[PDB]
This record gives C-alpha cells, structure tokens and sequence, in this order.
C-alpha cells in the first residue's frame, strides 16, 4: 500500500491521475523517481499531455532536463506530441531548448518534423538554433520540407 | 483500416528472440514502446544468455514495421497495421556477402494491448574469423531504404532490400534481405503498391547495464511510391 512510491507515481503521471499524483507528492514520493530507462514522471506527463501534473511536478523541483536513455528530455516529448502549453511551461522553468536526443535531434527538429507551427515559433523565441544538425546532417528546415510543412519552412527561413 | 486505429498513441512493445548461429545458442529480450504517428520506436534489448556471439547491428532488422509512419496519402499501402490485431508472420533470409546467412521466423501481434514480436533465428555457413563471429562491425547504423512489393501469391508482402554495416577499418559489409509477410488472420488486409521506407537510427549503451545489451532509438517513415 505504501510500497514503491516511485513506480506508483510514474504510473499516475502516465495515466493523467491528478488526485493520485497530489497524494503521492504530499506523502513523500520522489519527484525525480526514474525507472530502468531514466524515464521520469515529468517525461511521462509531458509526453501524454497532462499539464496539471507537469506544473505540480516542477513545483516540487522536478528536474526539467532529466534525460532518458534515448537522450530524450521532457521538452522533446512535449514538442514531438504537439502540447503547446506544456512546452511553454517547461521553457519557463529553464528547459534546455537545444537539447539532443541520441539522433542529434533538438526539439525544434522534432517540432518542425511533426508539423507544430506555434510550438516552433515558441522554441525560436526561447533561443532555438535554426542551423543545428542531427547526426544525418538534417536541419529543422529540411525535416520540415521532407514532410511538406511549407509554412513551417517559410518561417525557419527567416532566422 | 480498423487495425490502424489501434496504433493511435503509444503502444508498449515486447520482443523475444531465440537464436543459433553456426551452433552458438542465444537469447535476446527487449522492451520499450512505439509511436506510429511519428514512426518512432524507443527500445532496449538484453542478451539473456551471456556475451552475444554475433554483433548487435546484425539483429536490428530482425528485432515491427507496424510502427512505421504512413502518411495520409500512403495509408492504403499499410499492410502491417491492417493485419492487426491477429497479426502477421515475417520470414526472412539475410545473405551476408562473403560470409554466412540468417533465416528468421517471427510472429508480430497484439497480446493484451502489448505489440509483441517473437522470433526464431537460424544462422549457418559463417566464418569463425570473418566479420560476424569475429566481432568486427562497429556499433553503428546508417539510413536505409526498404522496398515493399505486393505479394498476392500468399496474401502478403515480398520485400528485397539491402543494408550496409560499417566495418572497424573503413570497409562496408552488405546484407541482402529477402522477406515474406503473410497475415495470421483471414480477415481482409491491404496489399501495398511499391514503396520505400526511410529510417534514422542510433545505438547507445546504458551506463548501469552490466549485461550485453543494445539501446535503440529509431524513426521510420514511408516516403513514397517507387
């Protein structure tokens, strides 16, 4: 019942269970708990789009640039998935805007690839490197052209 | 496809591989997840048996194309996801150029809400001093093209393609993949027009893992018609 608070919290943040997260935090759960792969509650709440849990985890000091084994940070996850407000928040809490997953993607890379204009715009505003290259030498520009997202391309051009 | 809907959001993934090359016996397990909206796959793999006898990059190809991103315009050629959830079989023979071959049989399906890939692998006619078994490929993977031909003869998919593995010295080793996929169920299924799948991959090592293992990040998109 009070065993394995860290797993229980990971689960709750994956499942968007706000009331369970509240309890677990107020009752001692490690806010930076991590499974075998370095996945943390904040990675899971960022990926699955659960904002209230994201806000709360950061107020108890969730490490905002924690890195899983695939070099992903919650910022990459939220930026891949399209969660604009969550991106906004992680940036306001000092998320490393030019962080690298293991293919050398930056969240700008990910966001242009996946067709999230407003998230791009917001990453540019917080200091994203437009020329940065993945390990296959692509740029967020290319990736955006690969995928057919002209307006994103049009944008990246201007910086 | 009704089966495509099943790939909305994140799906956990289990992988199990039973193996024998030139009589060296081995077992691999993996887990992680995938996200077919973005062709993304996030995995880690363990050799449960000891040292692995062949190099990790030989297995990549053999260790769930249900997760490849098919864009709206190419949805009618997504065989793998139309065969879900009853799944498909995937058989392959992989010839390494001046060295042995792998034969693989695999069932890919939903058990529970877990997409699981269970593999038997027989390798034969390899050189105990050659690239494979002499551990001489580097820990590495490039960006490849995987061509899909419809295979009406079997209600499935024939596929040629070739991958190149960098060797420790500047040399390159070719692996010629011949593939057949047939549905497990007898429900209707989609037969693709010819297309390339294009890949990015990154192999890494987990710091706190003592066993012989590979961490794998991978993105995959169907890029076009022939």
């Amino acid at each position: 019942p009070g065993s394995d608070l860290g797993k229980k919290l990971l689960e709750a943040a994956r499942a968007g269970q706000d009331d369970e997260v509240r309890i677990l935090m107020a009752n001692g759960a490690d806010v930076n708990a991590a499974d075998d792969v370095g996945v943390t509650p904040l990675h899971l709440a960022a990926q699955r789009g659960h904002l209230e849990i994201v806000e709360v985890l950061l107020k108890y000091g969730a490490d905002v640039n924690a890195a899983d084994l695939w070099g992903q940070t919650p910022l990459h996850l939220a930026a891949t998935a399209g969660h604009l407000e969550i991106v906004e928040v992680l940036l306001k809490n000092g998320a490393d805007v030019n962080a690298r997953d293991n293919i050398g993607h930056t969240p700008l890379h990910l966001a242009a690839w996946a067709g999230h204009l407003e998230i791009v715009e917001v990453l540019l505003k917080y200091g994203a490197d437009v020329n940065a290259q993945d390990k296959f030498g692509k740029t967020p520009f290319d990736l955006a052209i690969d995928n057919g997202n002209e307006d994103i391309a049009e944008v990246l051009q201007k910086a | 496809s009704k089966g495509e809907e099943l790939f909305t959001g994140v799906v956990p993934i289990l992988v199990e591989l039973d193996g024998d090359v030139n009589g060296h016996k081995f077992s691999v397990s993996g887990e992680g997840e995938g996200d077919a909206t973005y062709g993304k796959l996030t995995l880690k793999f363990i050799c449960t048996t000891g040292k692995l006898p062949v190099p990790w990059p030989t297995l990549v190809t053999t260790l769930v194309q249900c997760f490849s991103r098919y864009p709206d315009h190419m949805k009618q050629h997504d065989f793998f996801k139309s065969a879900m959830p009853e799944g498909y079989v995937q058989e392959r023979t992989i010839f390494f150029k001046d060295d042995g071959n792998y034969k693989t049989r695999a069932e890919v399906k939903f058990e529970g809400d877990t997409l699981v890939n269970r593999i038997e692998l027989k390798g034969i006619d390899f050189k105990e001093d050659g690239n494979i078994l002499g551990h001489k490929l580097e820990y590495n993977y490039n960006s490849h093209n995987v061509y899909i031909m419809a295979d009406k003869q079997k209600n499935g998919i024939k596929v040629n393609f070739k991958i190149r593995h960098n060797i420790e010295d500047g040399s390159v080793q070719l692996a010629d993949h011949y593939q057949q996929n047939t549905p497990i169920g007898d429900g209707p299924v989609l037969l693709p027009d010819n297309h390339y799948l294009s890949t990015q991959s990154a192999l890494s090592k987990d710091p706190n893992e003592k066993r012989d293992h590979m961490v794998l990040l991978e993105f995959v998109t169907a890029a076009g018609i022939t």
